[PDB]
RNA sequence: UGGGGAAAGGUUCCAUGUGAACAGCGGUUGGACAUGGGUUAGUCGAUCCUAAGCCAUAGGGAAGUUCCGUUUCAAAGGGGCACUCGUGCCCCGUGUGGCGAAAGGGAAGCCGGUUAAUAUUCCGGCACCUGGAUGUGGGUUUUGCGCGGCAACGCAACUGAACGCGGAGACGACGGCGGGGGCCCCGGGCAGAGUUCUCUUUUCUUCUUAACGGUCUAUCACCCUGGAAACAGUUUGUCUGGAGAUAGGGUUUAAUGGCCGGAAGAGCCCGACACUUCUGUCGGGUCCGGUGCGCUCUCGACGUCCCUUGAAAAUCCGCGGGAGGGAAUAAUUCUCACGCCAGGUCGUACUCAUAACCGCAGCAGGUCCCCAAGGUGAACAGCCUCUGGUUGAUAGAACAAUGUAGAUAAGGGAAGUCGGCAAAAUAGAUCCGUAACUUCGGGAAAAGGAUUGGCUCUAAGGGUUGGGCACGUUGCGGCGUGCGGUUAACAACCAACUUAGAACUGGUACGGACAGGGGGAAUCUGACUGUCUAAUUAAAACAUAGCAUU
RNA sequence: GUGAAGCCAGAGGAAACUCUGGUGGAGGCUCGCAGCGGUUCUGACGUGCAAAUCGAUCGUCAAAUCUGAGCAUGGGGGCGAA
């Protein structure tokens, strides 16, 4: 698994070929929002801190690309 | 906490090859993991010592490593050294220099006649 | 302080073997185990390698001796009638 | 392992291929790592250099040298032991040479030497003093020691056999032509007994 | 570098020659 | 060498030095 | 007497059932008897390489089965290019077989879950290696194959044939010292449990973080400036320096170190409701410090020893050289990023031993390794305890002689006996004291004496942080400085142990169990340490260094 | 447990040299646990647990110590610190 320093880059990797998935973690006793898209070899990952910018980039992402909510306690 | 631990492969005996180091999983639980030996830093072909700016991998790791990491810019950038390569410099000019003279001195005052 | 009379280096040895062979060794091991200046670079670090090998810790150079000495007067003697021969007769 | 006389690693550039070789000399004493020498017939009386038994004076003392010219080194070839120069014949090609045992021989004059003296030293100035330094030694060169007395043994293993004392019952010189199995002993022994005098051969 | 591996990226070269002569 | 039994000692050992060296 | 393996065995493994026989008593139980089921790999091994060694080929012996010989007295090979289409061309040449290691060398996988019985092999998530094809992005080149730094060298790339040089693979035993991971130990906090006549802010348990990556650092060593005697730097252990030290500034090999991705969504601990079953559902928590001649593994710099100097091959990389090839609109055999495809064959259950191996057997014998908690204590000694594991060896009743094993005796103290055989006596630690002889190293723990509990105190042995003015900048500034000075060494905080002294106290006892040398004066004989008659003899016998002879 | 070379400091003497306190950690040295071995009881047992075992008491214990796998030597032959 690698990291995503910018959000320019980030979404420049959602629009791939081989881009299978992405999901939205938020854990809310640090106050914290992950940004993660699934690809052939690695799994990339976006760390924000605010929450202004989560939906503005949800919307930005390409229509195409299935997201999730990442549910707690997630079934076996 | 003071659990003891197994090999996890069918040799049984501490050789040269059976190297082991503890870990803590985080499922809880002390368990064994093997590991491979340590590389090994490239020589000096003049005087044998360790050379700067490469690293100590086993033979078969340098093959996928990029050239630039496993050289330094320079004439006999590996396996020789820095200083080795100044000596040689300057030993090949002076004994150009002096072959040049024996040779006109040679010709000239004894070969006169 | 001195914390021996006469054994020396060979009270290793304790009571065994002898008096006159722990004498007759103690004068082979004193001269092995010591330093000698070398004749190159001129630092007093020369050592004993093995039986017949003596190498400098500090210009790194090793050279033929003999087995306990760094050289024995037969070859000493030799070296200057080698010389004498050579050269009072070609030079 | 298993001798004296350190051994040098020398290195040469060969005359018709591009190329170099690397050879294994006995080591003289005074030889020292980085130093030129020299081989062939105008070679210089320096020590460490390879020359012909002809173009040395008389008197001069080498080590590791041909009975014959070309089988690369018989004579002399341990620590502290050299051969001695004695005379030349130049009209028939000859040079007498004096061996460590102090025997005399005649060897053609293009066998080949090294100026100088073995290095190693006096090895066997200090005694071995325990069975352990013993058994180091042998133990990298055969299967010899330790050594059991004949004399110990029963009729059935050797000559000296048995007995209601160990004794050896006969005398202990041998004849040189014996049969294998009966030479045990002094073989062909010319004499006997404590030497007194000077050995009078030569 | 090994042989092998010199061999591959020749043999690569020849591929592609006759391939874009193939696409002239 | 076995001179200075502990830290006190070789802070008195300079005191006095630095005394008769003011001399 | 726990948890796993190598050799060896071969179904002994799991479930259901059972008359006899077997388990030297019984048996509803079984490693027994009957019927069914169970072993999943590109990453763990074999397969590849060579060692000691074994065997083909050229040749020579032998009536012959066959013996020798392994590079030799041999015409002994391999590399490239088109093919109209295999047929044809052109280079190099000293050399030229195979088998042999499940502990040597060696490309690549980790965590969680799952079964009656398999799992680093199945399921989920997240990676890596080799080989083969190949396209985008980026890089280089308008005068052809990259820039930067005084330098050590750095950067995502950044042509390189024949022939040659070098490095890695690749190596001994022992000693003290330093860094890192795991275990042990101490203090605080949130949950749960045990005790509670009395005491105890108490006693016990959980509080975790993988492979693979990114980023900042970490001994040795190397570079630049400069020029040392009033010599300096410096290790527990005396090495280093005009062949260039101290000092100031830099470069670099080496994470099992800090932070981030993986990753809390997992695992673990509590609580509240559902639920015949099928089924579950929902709330909280999962922190912060210290200590050490501690135990175990690993790394580093030093040192000692040798008439002892401690493997080879496969495989991978760099360099010297400059053959061939290439753009001005495209070219690029760019070791850079991302992307496409594949990885065959055999083993894998279980035991590894007072019942799964070998001893005729379910025999007190024998058989190679890894992991290693608390207390006392010098301690892997003996003795008691936790996790884990057993409660299995025919039983019931009685207490005669004679036994085997364990022990105590008044007074005398070897009078017993071939002979002090057996037993008894001594024993830790601290402080005194110690002969003849001697190869001067020893004898020596020679011999002979004194002390030791409990409680209340006193003294000594360490670490970190602070130091006064005068200018200028900076959200009490932190510093660029010009200085002055050596607090007659002060203040605050932090932390284990080791040693020495005093008073009081008791049925004079205190290494209170365990653990734990009897000593002296002489004779014979072998110098010493070592070795042998497996199953009646361990010795004065053998070996040994030294000496002499051939 | 004992404490060899090398090293630091102080003291004595005209010199050559001598004395004292530390540091260091050598030896086919020494007490002793596991392993390896087998002195005595002439102990147990002696139709034995056992065609060589059991108990107590003993020897050595950092080097001529103990040990696995692969390989070699074959019967008038091997191997033998005998
Ligand atoms: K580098
Ligand atoms: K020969
Ligand atoms: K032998
Ligand atoms: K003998
Ligand atoms: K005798
Ligand atoms: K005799
Ligand atoms: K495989
Ligand atoms: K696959
Ligand atoms: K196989
Ligand atoms: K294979
Ligand atoms: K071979
Ligand atoms: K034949
Ligand atoms: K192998
Ligand atoms: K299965
Ligand atoms: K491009
Ligand atoms: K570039
Ligand atoms: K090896
Ligand atoms: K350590
Ligand atoms: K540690
Ligand atoms: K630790
Ligand atoms: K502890
Ligand atoms: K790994
Ligand atoms: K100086
Ligand atoms: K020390
Ligand atoms: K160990
Ligand atoms: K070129
Ligand atoms: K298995
Ligand atoms: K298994
Ligand atoms: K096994
Ligand atoms: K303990
Ligand atoms: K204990
Ligand atoms: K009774
Ligand atoms: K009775
Ligand atoms: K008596
Ligand atoms: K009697
Ligand atoms: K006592
Ligand atoms: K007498
Ligand atoms: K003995
Ligand atoms: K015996
Ligand atoms: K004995
Ligand atoms: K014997
Ligand atoms: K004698
Ligand atoms: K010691
Ligand atoms: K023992
Ligand atoms: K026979
Ligand atoms: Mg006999
Ligand atoms: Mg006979
Ligand atoms: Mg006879
Ligand atoms: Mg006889
Ligand atoms: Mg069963
Ligand atoms: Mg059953
Ligand atoms: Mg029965
Ligand atoms: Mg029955
Ligand atoms: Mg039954
Ligand atoms: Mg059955
Ligand atoms: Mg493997
Ligand atoms: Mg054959
Ligand atoms: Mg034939
Ligand atoms: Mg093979
Ligand atoms: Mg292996
Ligand atoms: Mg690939
Ligand atoms: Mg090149
Ligand atoms: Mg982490
Ligand atoms: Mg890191
Ligand atoms: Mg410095
Ligand atoms: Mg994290
Ligand atoms: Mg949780
Ligand atoms: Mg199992
Ligand atoms: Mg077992
Ligand atoms: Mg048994
Ligand atoms: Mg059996
Ligand atoms: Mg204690
Ligand atoms: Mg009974
Ligand atoms: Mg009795
Ligand atoms: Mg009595
Ligand atoms: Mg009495
Ligand atoms: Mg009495
Ligand atoms: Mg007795
Ligand atoms: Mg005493
Ligand atoms: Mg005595
Ligand atoms: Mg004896
Ligand atoms: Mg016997
Ligand atoms: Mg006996
Ligand atoms: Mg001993
Ligand atoms: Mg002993
Ligand atoms: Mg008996
Ligand atoms: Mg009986
Ligand atoms: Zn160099
Ligand atoms: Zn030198």
């Amino acid at each position: 698994p690698q990291e995503v320093s910018d959000i320019k880059k980030f979404i420049e990797i959602c629009r791939r070929k081989d881009a299978s998935s992405a999901r939205i973690k938020k854990n809310p006793k640090t106050q914290q929002i992950k940004f993660k898209v699934r690809c052939q070899r690695f799994l990339y990952t976006l760390v924000l801190k605010d929450s202004d910018k989560a939906e503005k980039l949800k919307q930005s992402l390409p229509p195409n690309l299935q997201i999730k909510d990442v549910p707690k306690r997630n079934k076996r | 906490a003071p659990t003891r631990v197994t090999y996890r492969r069918r040799n049984p005996y501490n050789t040269t090859s059976n190297r082991t180091r503890v870990i803590k999983t985080p499922g809880g639980q002390l368990r064994v993991l093997h590991i491979k030996k340590r590389g090994t830093a490239p020589k000096c072909g003049d005087c044998g010592i360790k050379l700067p700016g490469i690293p100590a991998l086993r033979p078969r790791e340098y093959a996928t490593i990029s050239k630039p990491k496993k050289t330094v810019q320079r004439a006999y950038g590996g396996s020789r050294c820095g200083n080795c390569v100044r000596d040689r410099i300057i030993r090949a000019f002076l004994i150009e220099e002096q072959k040049i003279v024996k040779k006109v001195l040679k010709e000239q005052s004894q070969a006169e006649k | 302080s001195k914390r021996t009379k006469k054994v020396g280096i060979s009270g290793k040895y304790g009571t065994r073997y002898g008096a006159s062979l722990r004498k007759l060794v103690k004068k082979q091991e004193v001269t092995q185990h010591a330093r000698y200046t070398c004749t190159f670079c001129g630092k007093n670090s020369v050592r004993r390698t093995a039986v017949g090998i003596w190498s400098c810790k500090s210009c790194k150079k090793t050279m033929a001796g003999g087995a306990y000495t760094v050289s024995t007067p037969a070859a000493a003697a030799m070296r200057s009638t080698l010389r004498r021969l050579r050269e009072i007769t070609e030079a | 392992p298993g001798r004296g006389a350190p051994l040098a690693r020398v290195v040469f550039r060969s005359p018709y291929k591009y190329k170099q070789i690397t050879e294994t000399f006995i080591a003289n004493e005074g030889m020292y790592t980085g130093q030129f020498i020299y081989a062939g017939k105008n070679a210089a009386l320096t020590v460490g250099n390879i020359l012909p038994l002809s173009s040395v004076p008389e008197g001069t003392v080498v080590s590791n040298v041909e009975e014959k010219p070309g089988d690369r080194g018989a004579l002399g070839r341990t620590s502290g032991n050299y051969v001695t120069v004695v005379g030349h014949n130049p009209d028939e090609g000859k040079t007498r040479i004096k061996l460590p045992s102090g025997a005399k021989k005649v060897v053609p004059s293009s066998s080949r030497g090294m100026i100088g003296i073995v290095a190693g030293g006096g090895r066997t100035d200090k005694p071995l003093l325990k069975a352990s330094r013993a058994k180091h030694k042998f133990a990298v060169k055969r299967n010899r020691w330790p050594k059991t007395r004949g004399v110990a043994m029963n009729p059935v293993d050797h000559p000296h056999g048995g007995g209601n004392h160990q004794h050896i019952g006969k005398a202990s010189t041998i004849s040189r032509y014996a049969a294998q199995g009966q030479k045990a002993g002094l073989i062909a022994a010319r004499r006997t007994g404590l030497l007194r005098g000077t050995q009078k051969t030569k | 570098m090994r042989a092998k591996w010199r061999k591959k990226r020749t043999r690569r070269l020849k591929r592609k020659r006759r391939k874009v002569r193939a696409r002239s | 060498g076995n001179t200075f039994k502990h830290k006190r000692a070789l802070v008195e050992h300079i005191h006095r030095a630095k005394a008769e060296k003011a001399r």
